[PDB]
DNA sequence: TCCGATCGGTACCGGACATGTAAAGAGCAGACCACCGACAAGT
């Protein structure tokens, strides 16, 4: 619906702030809880 | 801004050096230029030093 | 690594955007790390190999379609089951319906998912089509996927 | 940037028939509303935190908080 | 054709002045200097 496409332009935002742009790089990625950290 | 732009740049040698990922090596980099930039021109992009 | 001079990048006009014919806001994105830039594309070995290259995508949305199918099927033996242990004990029409209208949901999730998976495979196959020098691929995951 | 004031309304908690029987002795009132080509109250609070600040994802709560966060806390 | 952003500029002589925080600690090693023992050859 409109949300997804709220989020896509907000991901393809400039962004000009480099701060901002490293913690939207950052966020990208998901975590590890218990074991996955150990596969690794 | 000499001291900025030194510590960077050998920062981003280490960096280089470790291997580490796209993502830390891009974040030096961008760093990087805007430290060059700031020596050459203050305020011309972004927010003054 | 190499860092653009700022006075023949931010002035008015650029003339590094005048040299190169991009806009400021595309050199701004391109050398402050925030959209990647196709340098150079070999057009005799796309062009050479472009019915292979459009065959194996052919292939794969046919593979993607089967498992869609294949998700369908799935979800029609479940109802046929439900329906099947409706018959088996009673029960009242209301909790009938509400089970059909999560199926019904729940195949027009999986519906538009396909439609979704087969509009990107449609839109990364034009974006290599028209793949040309000095174009900015401002998705991530479009360029790491190309 | 300017943003039509019937959409700050609207993400206040108010719906179309407040705004009509609170602003209906005015026509520029009816001019905005009329031509803001958004409805609903989702809508207009994701446009806000939108406009308000760009990149961020929006979701239900966080751009109320921020509001709250900005004018009545 | 219209208009939201961005950059350029805005008198002179005299004078005046100087930063305000720290989440630590330990183990091991390297370089340099003030105090020293021997031992044979030149003085």
């Amino acid at each position: 619906e409109a949300l997804r496409q709220a989020r896509k332009d907000a991901e393809l935002t400039a962004s000009a702030d480099s701060v901002r742009a490293y913690l939207k790089q950052i966020g990208k990625v998901a975590l590890l809880n218990a074991e996955e950290e150990v596969e690794l | 801004l000499y001291r900025r732009v030194i510590n960077r740049n050998n920062r981003l040698k280490r960096l280089i050096d470790l291997g580490a990922p796209e993502i830390i090596v891009n974040n030096e980099k961008r760093m990087l230029q805007e430290s060059v930039d700031a020596l050459f021109d203050n305020g011309r992009r972004g927010r003054p030093v | 690594a190499p860092v653009t001079h700022i006075w023949y990048f931010k002035g008015v006009p650029s003339r590094l955007g005048y040299l190169l014919d991009l806009a400021p806001k595309d050199l701004e994105k391109i050398i402050y790390f925030a959209a990647y830039v196709i340098t150079s594309v070999d057009d005799e070995m796309r062009h050479n190999e472009l019915s292979t290259l459009e065959a194996e995508m052919a292939v794969e949305k046919k593979a993607v379609e089967d498992q869609r199918d294949a998700d369908l099927e799935a979800r029609a033996q479940k109802l046929e089951a439900d329906l099947a242990e409706l018959e088996a004990e009673g029960a009242k029409s209301d909790v009938r319906r509400k089970v059909r209208d999560s199926g019904e949901r729940e195949m027009r999730q999986l519906r538009d998912r396909a439609q979704r998976e087969l509009d990107r495979l449609d839109e990364i196959w034009n974006t290599f089509t028209k793949l040309a020098p000095k174009q900015l691929i401002v998705d991530e995951v479009l360029y790491r996927e190309l | 940037r300017r943003q039509p004031v019937t959409v700050l309304l609207k993400a206040l908690g108010w719906t179309n028939e407040q705004i009509v029987e609170r602003f209906g002795f005015s026509e520029i009132m009816m001019g905005t509303l009329e031509k803001d080509t958004t409805s609903g109250t989702d809508e207009a609070l994701l446009d806000i935190y939108r406009k308000l600040r760009p990149g961020e994802p929006p979701t239900k709560e966080s751009a109320q908080t921020l509001l709250e966060n900005l004018f009545f806390k």
